[PDB]
């Protein structure tokens, strides 16, 4: 049970459980991307790429507004066309791992959205704290 | 009213900096073997995707002559030859004594190929065997100053040691792509008559330079770029001569250079498990290597270079003139052809004068007709000075031709006498720097600045 | 004009466009900061220069207080000194990469000021949420 | 058998033959999947699978 | 050559046949070289023998 006490599931432990069990305690997958010394051209290689990657993930989620690195409610408002799908249908018995498999067709579509959705909301701030 | 500092992130700002380039090729460059083409090795698979974007209302300043960018292209085709050099054969077993015989041509408008002997360290070493192969002249020198007119040696062996090319890899320039890194852009200037240095009044921005053919050749450009509207000049400084002159054409001048002579291989033992290939025969009769230009084009090319010519030195009139003389190497047109280096006598092409008075081209009585260049075949080769200098490029087999495109020519004036109203022009080839210059001129690499600070009418929540 | 709906400006489409048009859609330019693959010794460098150059920008840019990679509004006052000119004088007609010839001399003088008002700011917070 | 195809060098006598274990680790944001079956054949879905 | 004095050391005089930059033509040359910096060749009573 997501009941855990002091966390002990490891690495990947809520592979193949639900939608909510992995969406508590998410560090123990996101604080994983560190390791690594070098042998030759191609270890130094391997390290970098890790960088490479953890950049891409955190500099994607900034422009989102996220600076939190668990969850977040964004502005975009949601297009029901992706699934029309019930909330049990994908949230009470699903697992991340096969949620994947539905909307990463649309992922490229949210993302844009997100990025001139957060356009929308800091420009008016820039205006309205200069009304204040 | 009040105002405050805000700061902002992802500006449009930049500035001109020093960086290197990737280098980039067209997807079809890994079917091939390792290093061959160079383009397989040092290089990625290219995306075109995103293709060019054009800025609505900037403008810049470009310097051909002082792009580092050239100046990084040096360094990594010398790298990059060197690089392969490295496990192919590096002979030595061959400083030995040749000894070689007359033959016999009486004519003097053809060679011959000298046959010379040798004795070989075979494969087990302390056996040896005579062996014997075709030499091109060039490539070997008289042993001794003593009365022996049949002992002779190697153009190497005094000053170097000196490599076999593996057959494994090419010659031939597969198109490279300069692509830049993160945080830079290249800024490419669209403006059609651009002269080379001073202000593009259209700029535009590339994710990667088109491909360039690294071909190397001394007095004219072989396949490359072509001028969008006219023939235009550059140089840096025309009052003193000394400053190469590039010209850049329009319209291509087609050439085609052929070696008739049907040269058979021949392989030698050197040491144990490896092989030095050499020409052992010539099928049929002996026959001279040539180029071939048609005169239609190359009258009519030149006198339109000198309407352009005409308008830095307004005063005199232009006559064409052979080279300043020298060295084949210094003096000849040279290029690579299929493997082969070739050294063209390039005097019937660089012959003529202009004076502000147009010939016709219609009706071409023969277009047939054609002006052909004399050219000469080496095998032990110089083609940079301290890259590991010395190569020997081993035979092909067969028959070989040469077709390709003229796009533009390096000259350089002779010193002026007399005042004269008809002042000359002559060829120049040298550093290789002038050859990809030619063709880098659109390009400028950036660094973009995306953070900056500005006044403005909003200040912090606290 | 501004009003493009989905954007495909490009990379630095607005270069010299007006400092307004410039300031909406400033991802283009944020999110591109990222290229390259391998060979030898050299282009790995040229990829661990562009994390570098990178952090140093995000790091210069949230000691100020400034975790949004677009605006911020700041507690430092408008030094008038610096220009005096006015906001459409600015504003309107000028760009960024015109903007940044006049106040790139001052850089280092405003960089110094944010850094230690962000300290007379958090110090602050430190003090009123323990009387809270 | 040499001199007619290759050249040939003598191996080391520093340097041994016999095999140390080796293991192989993955680099950061990736991981290895063992299939934890017991009777798994080489082709198909592993019905219990460990990292 | 001639000392005699024991104060001083001189340099030994030595000459070799060379591989000259045509391999298999030898020429014999001669170089002067610090007594530390050679030994003789061999235990036999040949006492112009030396390799370095
Ligand atoms: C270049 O020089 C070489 C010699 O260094 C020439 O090779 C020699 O060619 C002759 C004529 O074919 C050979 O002689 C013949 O040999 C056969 C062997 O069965 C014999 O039956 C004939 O009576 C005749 O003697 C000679 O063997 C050959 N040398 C060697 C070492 O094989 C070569 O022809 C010359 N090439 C040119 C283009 O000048
Ligand atoms: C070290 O030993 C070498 C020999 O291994 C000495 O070189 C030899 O020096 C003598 C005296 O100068 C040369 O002899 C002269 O040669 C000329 C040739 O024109 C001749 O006309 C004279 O009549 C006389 O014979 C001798 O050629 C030379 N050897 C060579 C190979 O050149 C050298 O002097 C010795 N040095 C010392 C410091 O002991
Ligand atoms: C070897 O020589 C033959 C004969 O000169 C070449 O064959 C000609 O090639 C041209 C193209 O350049 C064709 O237009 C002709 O029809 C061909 N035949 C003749 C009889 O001229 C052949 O191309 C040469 N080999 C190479 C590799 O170029």
């Amino acid at each position: 049970a997501v009941g855990i006490g002091a966390v002990f599931l490891g690495f990947l432990g809520a592979a193949g459980s639900t939608m909510g069990a992995a969406s508590m305690t998410l560090t123990v997958q996101a604080r994983n991307l560190l390791s690594g010394t070098v042998w030759g051209i191609k270890q130094l290689q391997a390290r970098v790429l890790a960088v490479e990657r953890y950049l891409r993930d955190q500099q994607l989620l900034g422009i989102w507004g996220c600076s939190g690195k668990l969850i977040c409610c964004t502005n975009v408002p949601w297009n029901s066309s992706w699934s029309n799908r019930n909330l049990s249908e994908i949230w009470d018995n699903m697992t991340w791992l096969q949620w994947d498999k539905e909307i990463s067709n649309y992922t490229q579509i949210i993302y844009g959205l997100l990025e001139e959705s957060q356009n929308q909301q800091e420009k008016n701030e820039q205006d309205l704290l200069a009304l204040d | 009213e009040n105002l405050w500092v805000t700061v902002y992130y992802g500006v449009p700002v930049w500035k001109e900096a020093k960086t290197t380039l990737f280098c980039a090729s067209d997807a079809r460059a890994y079917e091939k073997e390792v290093h061959n083409v160079w383009a397989t090795h040092a290089c990625v698979p290219t995306d075109p995707s995103p293709q060019e974007l054009v800025l609505g209302n900037v403008t810049e300043n470009f310097n051909m002559w002082k792009n580092d960018m050239v100046d990084q292209m040096h360094e990594d085709i010398i790298s990059l030859w060197d690089q392969s050099l490295k496990p192919c054969v590096k002979l030595t077993p061959l400083c030995v004594t040749l000894i070689c015989s007359n033959a016999t041509v009486k004519n003097g408008t053809v060679e011959e190929m000298k046959n010379c002997s040798f004795n070989t360290t075979t494969e087990i070493r302390d056996k040896e065997k005579k062996e014997y192969a075709l030499f091109y002249k060039p490539d070997i020198v008289p042993l001794s100053e003593t009365n022996n007119t049949s002992e002779y040696r190697l153009i190497n062996c005094n000053t170097s040691a000196c490599t076999q090319a593996c057959p494994k890899v090419t010659f031939e320039p597969i198109p490279i792509h300069y692509c830049a890194p993160a945080g830079y852009a290249i800024l490419k200037c669209n403006d059609e008559t651009f002269n080379g240095t001073g202000p593009c009044s259209n700029v535009s921005t590339v994710q990667c330079t088109h491909g360039i053919r690294p071909v190397v050749s001394t007095q004219l450009l072989l396949n490359g770029s072509l001028a969008e509207k006219e023939i235009v000049i550059r140089s840096e400084n025309l009052t003193n001569n000394a400053k190469i002159i590039i010209v850049h054409l329009h319209t291509p001048v087609e050439i085609v250079c052929t070696r008739p002579n049907n040269n058979t291989r021949k392989s030698v033992r050197i040491g144990p498990g490896q092989t030095f290939y050499a020409t052992g025969d010539i099928i049929g009769d002996i026959k001279q290597a040539h180029c071939n230009i048609s005169e239609e084009k190359w009258n009519d090319t030149l006198q339109k270079v000198g309407i352009e010519l005409q308008k830095h030195f307004p005063n005199k009139t232009i006559k064409y003139n052979q080279s300043a003389g020298g060295d084949m190497e210094i003096t000849t047109h040279s290029f690579n052809c299929g493997g082969e280096f070739f050294y063209c006598n390039t005097s019937n092409l660089f012959n003529g004068t202009y004076n502000g008075t147009y010939i016709s081209t219609n009706s071409s009585a023969n277009s047939t007709s054609t002006i052909t260049l004399q050219c000469r075949i080496k095998q032990i080769i110089n083609m940079w000075q301290g890259v590991g200098r010395c190569m020997y490029a081993p035979p092909i087999a067969g028959n070989i031709t040469c077709r390709s495109n003229i796009t533009g020519l390096l000259l350089t004036r002779d010193g002026g006498t007399n005042s004269n109203e008809t002042e000359t022009f002559r060829p120049a080839g040298g550093d290789m720097r002038d050859n990809w210059r030619s063709e880098l001129y659109k390009y400028k690499v950036v660094k973009i600045e995306p953070l900056g600070v500005a006044p403005t009418r909003c200040k912090r929540r606290v």
